[PDB]
């Protein structure tokens, strides 16, 4: 359940206003 | 929600860590077994008693080779 | 802030960090943000950037002063050692991404091993450039300076030595095949001692101006 | 007033830089404190104080070049070993927001001695280039613990790469072109002409490494003479005719001495 | 969940045979995990962390004693377990060395002081 | 409302369009960079006064410099002033203190004023001497295949974070043959 | 205090004119011996008028400072610095009951000061590789001790610790500080040196036989002191 929520795709843009962990 | 899946990349960044944390001190685990002891240690159990059955179990593929 | 900096130590000075052509990348501004001793961090890290945005002036006077064949290959080759000084500055900010728990220590340890680099071939450049060696005897100045004693500062003058060499490889396939001399200008014709390293013996030009002359006749 | 500000200080302290509410007084004394956590403290900036004595001596021999080749490994051999010494800070600097094991003591503990054998290890070495400074290291390798001799054995093997790259540079060429007296072999400005084989090479004493006998340094000067000798006069050639190092001197050494003295 | 459904999943990771291949070893191992099911000495994370940095060491790598302090502070960092010592204890536990005393290594207290 | 609403939710329209960003921000330094540099204004007493910018992120900056370097003109950054492309400081994101930030959109625009004259020149020959015409064709030549690159890379920002940094170093080996 | 500073050179004179080949004997600096920082032992109020079940946490709380060596709160080192002795002394205004358990728990302090002098006095090298390997191995268990006593401190700050499970917890660490510090006495009192203290841990391992629990530390000792040798 873990290991089958677990193969989701995750953003790799990454912001500007939010340097510090955006999602 | 939103808040509740950056839990779920929050815990895969925590069991990749694991994953690293398992694969230098050359254990014969991988991230899916890793995955059924953290469940397990979840409803709590002994590390003694899972290291105890992983020694066990692993020599029942020397039990028949 | 955690890009901030990683802005100033490239070729962009910022106002924090104000350019000076007596000495660049001075912090004078007060943060009451930060840590008093944050100050002296940023004070070893700005020696580093410093050095980085000097060597991009250098390139930028030149590609009659300082002119030639060979300084339009010195400079070339101080583009080539820059390059993973960029590529680490990239992965700083990958790492600053996912982690802003890091500090100006972390910065200043990764680009510890360009503080062995930097420093020794910075002062090759400013004696390069104080002194009026346009010719020939630069390449003695990098071999002077290349054996070294650290052996950081010991390979990269060897690849920037290098080119220069095959610069001068196809000076001599000219000359000892197509019987052409004066296929550069310095800074009957022979080679001199300005167009001469100072580690090829005396012989061999001797040797190769006969070969050349020959092809003539 | 809190423990926690002066974990604060204490972390910048280990670079040599000064807190915010401990700072130096004087150099030669330890840090100053701007009840047991007061006691505690002094010991932790012990470290710094023997961390600046080292990041002194590298910062200034670095850019010496008057000190020899062997002398800069020696900055390199010292910069490199400083340079795990802040993977350990940043790890530190991170874990800010329990963090006290004896105010971290049990961790700073197996770098203290690392520090105090280096801060030694300058000294011993103080105003030395060549063998002496290789005869430097040597002294600390008649030791009885794991730790100092694994210590040693690292830098020793950093410091002696230069005197074997000359040492080759004298069996297959035999031509001496150094320029700072880090070789045992004196070759003489004039360029005799019978004298050749008498005069021209002179055995220097004081660079002779403490990893290579008399016997062997007096040896291979007679293979680099033999090889000079074959090229001024002679004019024949065959292009490049040829602890411990764990008995790799003894191996080449005779051989090529062998041959060398054959062919001519 | 159950606890058996998960020791059965963990029978079928370790050995590839089903659950009907094999059972033999299931049965026993229920029997060893039974009353097992909660800390019996101390639970204190801090000990099988400085216990981690010693099982690093007797590697002979010292760049990776200090990695684990940064994963360390990942785990508390986004603190999704509950319990992170049991799991760190396992994986020093099933430790191997790619390469009698006690009073040389941190051991723990057996808890006839504290209830478990 | 159903057309306007559909506009501010899933377009942007924030700085190009006048309408202040709503763009949403999760405070704390690298990114409120803004707001502790007035806070230390105020303790150094400035006193107030009032800067007025317009609140953008940075990629669409990117996207614009990348438009301006490939050969189109009359974007809404940079103000031009006879002719000559010059940075505006009327734009502003919340780190880079806002001076780092004029200091690179000057560099890309001192590119950019060297790429408009030549399209301006090639522009001019469109509305016998045959030998300027033969030239152009070849300058145009450059331009087009120039112009591939960057619109492929402007792509690649829809479907992945892309900085400053990687726009300028990427462009090394063209900016190289521009001089 | 002021005797090994002597000693040190006249070894060194001796072992240098000993020698058939070579000069060079090494050697460490002043500071190494001079800094009291580098060893692990160096409000105002009377406590007694306090009520009962704070004195106990205070007591515990500069009692495991002590215990590394660095001063208390309501607790003084007293001046000798000579020999392997080192007492301290808690206030005298204290309960008796707490004061009498306080007398029992200091021997893990004076067998924990006596065993730093030693390893730092005798890091020099007139006493050879053997005794170089010897302070090799009893610097780990400081080192042990260091790993307990942390973990105690993060015990008290839960509100879990008293003064009676302390005295247990810390009698198994007692004892085998009491065999190193009974070991350095021994051996600085001979002037054992060379293979004349490689004798001793021989014999000391035949003399625990039935305990097994010091029995194998003396056999870790002799196991790392006869490897130069």
């Amino acid at each position: 359940l873990w290991e089958a929520a677990l193969t989701y795709e995750a953003s790799k843009r990454r912001c500007w206003e939010r340097v510090g962990c955006p999602p | 929600a939103a808040a509740a899946a950056a839990n779920l990349n929050a815990v895969r960044e925590t069991m990749d860590v694991l994953l690293e944390i398992s694969r230098i001190l050359n254990t014969g685990l991988d991230m899916e077994t890793l995955s059924i002891c953290v469940r397990l240690c979840e409803q709590g159990i002994n590390p003694e008693a899972l290291s105890s059955v992983i020694k066990e179990l692993r020599k029942a593929t020397e039990a028949l080779k | 802030m955690i890009h901030e900096l990683l802005l100033a130590l490239s070729g962009y000075p910022g106002s924090i960090f104000t350019w000076n052509k007596r000495s660049g990348l001075q912090v004078s501004q007060d943060f009451p943000f930060l840590h008093p001793s944050e100050t002296s961090v940023l004070n070893r890290l700005c020696r580093l950037g410093t050095d980085y945005i000097r060597f991009t002036e250098f390139i930028e006077q030149y590609t009659g002063g300082l002119h030639g064949i060979y300084l339009r290959a010195f400079c070339t080759g101080l583009d080539s050692v820059l390059q993973p000084y960029r590529q680490a500055l990239l992965d700083l900010e990958q790492e600053f991404l996912g982690d802003p728990h890091l500090s100006i220590s972390h910065v200043n340890y990764f680009l510890d091993q360009f503080q062995l680099l930097f420093p020794s071939v910075m002062v090759v450049v400013e004696q390069i450039k104080s002194q009026k060696i346009h010719g020939c005897q630069i390449l003695e100045t990098v071999y002077k300076h290349s054996c070294g004693g650290l052996p950081p500062v010991r390979s990269a003058l060897e690849k920037i030595l290098a080119v220069c060499h095959g610069v001068m490889y196809k000076q001599l396939s000219a000359w000892m095949l197509h019987g052409l001399l004066l296929d550069q200008h310095e800074e009957q014709f022979s080679l001199r001692v300005e167009i001469l390293p100072s580690y090829i013996p005396v012989r061999v030009a001797e040797k190769i101006l006969f070969v050349g002359e020959s092809v003539q006749m | 007033i809190t423990e926690a500000a002066l974990v604060r200080d204490i972390l910048y302290v280990f670079q040599g830089i000064d807190g915010k509410n401990i700072k130096m007084n004087n150099t030669e004394n330890c840090y100053k404190v701007e009840r047991s956590l007061r006691d505690t403290a002094v010991r932790l900036s012990e470290l710094g104080w023997l961390h600046n004595k080292i990041r002194r001596y590298t910062d200034q021999r670095s850019l010496d070049r008057s000190f020899g080749l062997v002398g800069q490994s020696f900055c390199a051999a010292l910069h490199q070993e400083l340079r795990e010494y802040y993977r350990l800070l940043s790890v530190l600097h991170s874990q800010l927001q329990s963090l006290t094991l004896r105010r971290l003591l049990v961790w700073t503990y197996d770098p203290k001695i690392r520090l105090k054998t280096l801060a030694a290890l300058v000294d011993h070495c103080q105003g030395r280039k060549g063998g002496e400074l290789a005869s430097a290291v040597h002294a600390y390798t008649k030791t009885g613990d794991p730790y100092m001799r694994s210590l040693v054995q690292h830098i020793l093997s950093l410091v002696s790469h230069p005197v074997l790259s000359f040492l080759y540079r004298w069996i297959y060429d035999g031509e001496l072109e150094d320029t700072y007296h880090e070789f045992f072999v004196a070759s003489d400005p004039t360029v005799k002409t019978d004298r050749l084989w008498h005069d021209k090479y002179t055995l220097r004493k004081s660079m002779i490494p403490s990893f290579m006998t008399m016997d062997q340094s007096r040896k291979v000067l007679l293979i680099g003479k033999s090889i000079n000798f074959l090229h001024q006069v002679c004019h024949d050639q065959t292009p490049t005719t040829k602890t411990d190092l764990e008995n790799a001197f003894q191996g080449k050494i005779d051989a090529a001495y062998f041959e060398t003295s054959k062919y001519l | 969940k159950s606890p058996n459904v998960l020791l059965q999943n963990l029978c079928c990771r370790i050995l590839g045979r089903s659950e009907a291949d094999v059972a033999q070893q299931f049965q026993y191992a229920v029997r060893v995990i039974g009353s097992n099911f909660a800390p019996t000495v101390e639970r204190d994370e801090f000990l099988v962390a400085e216990k981690i940095k010693k099982e690093l060491i007797r590697q002979r790598r010292e760049a990776d004693a200090a990695l684990f302090s940064e994963l360390h502070r990942k785990l508390h960092s986004q603190g999704v377990l509950k319990n992170k010592w049991s799991i760190l204890y396992l994986l020093l536990s099933l430790s191997e060395d790619p390469r009698s005393y006690a009073t040389l290594f941190a051991q723990a207290l057996p808890r006839d002081a504290h209830s478990t | 409302p159903d057309d306007r609403s559909w506009l501010e939710h899933h377009v942007v329209h924030q700085y190009w369009t006048a309408r202040p960003s709503q763009f949403p921000h999760s405070l704390h330094l690298h990114s409120n960079l803004a707001a502790v540099w007035d806070q230390h204004l105020y303790s150094s007493d400035p006193l107030y006064v009032p800067d007025d910018r317009v609140l953008v992120t940075e990629t669409q900056v990117i996207r614009e410099t990348l438009w301006l370097l490939s050969g189109v003109k009359k974007l809404f950054i940079f103000q031009l002033i006879d002719g000559k492309v010059t940075v505006r400081n009327n734009i502003i994101v919340t780190h880079l203190t806002h001076s780092c930030l004029r200091s690179v959109l000057e560099q890309i625009a001192a590119y950019g004023q060297v790429v408009f004259r030549l399209q301006e020149f090639i522009d001019e020959v469109m509305g016998p001497f045959r030998t300027y015409q033969a030239f152009m064709w070849a300058l145009y030549k450059y331009f087009i295949s120039f112009k591939e690159e960057l619109a492929e890379i402007e792509k690649c920002i829809i479907n992945t974070t892309i900085t400053l940094a990687i726009v300028v170093d990427k462009l090394a080996p063209r900016l190289s043959q521009l001089k | 205090l002021q005797q090994s500073l002597e000693l040190k050179r006249k070894m060194l004179r001796d072992k240098q004119n000993k020698k058939n080949s070579g000069q060079h004997l090494p050697i460490f600096p002043a500071w190494v011996y001079e800094r009291p920082a580098l060893i692990g032992d160096f409000t105002a109020l009377p406590i007694g008028t306090l009520p009962l079940a704070s004195q106990e946490s205070a007591v515990v709380e500069d009692l495991l400072y002590v215990l590394v060596g660095v001063d208390g709160r309501y607790v003084s080192a007293q001046p000798l610095a000579g020999r392997q002795s080192r007492t301290f002394l808690v206030d005298p205004n204290l309960d008796l009951s707490i004061r009498e358990l306080v007398h029992r728990i200091l021997p893990v302090a004076a067998s924990y000061s006596a065993v730093t002098r030693f390893i730092e006095e005798k890091s020099s090298f007139e006493y050879g590789q053997v005794n170089h390997a010897l302070a090799a191995a009893m610097r780990t268990l400081v080192k042990e001790h260091l790993i307990l006593v942390s973990q105690l401190e993060q015990l008290h700050r839960q509100g879990l610790l008293s003064l009676q499970k302390l005295w247990f917890y810390i009698q198994p660490a007692m004892r085998t500080m009491d065999i190193l510090a009974s070991l350095a006495t021994s051996v600085d009192k001979g002037e054992c040196l060379g293979g004349s203290t490689l004798s001793l841990l021989h014999d000391r391992s035949f003399s625990y036989t039935g305990d097994s629990q010091a029995q194998e530390l003396c056999l870790y000792l002799t196991k790392a002191a006869s490897a130069p040798y």
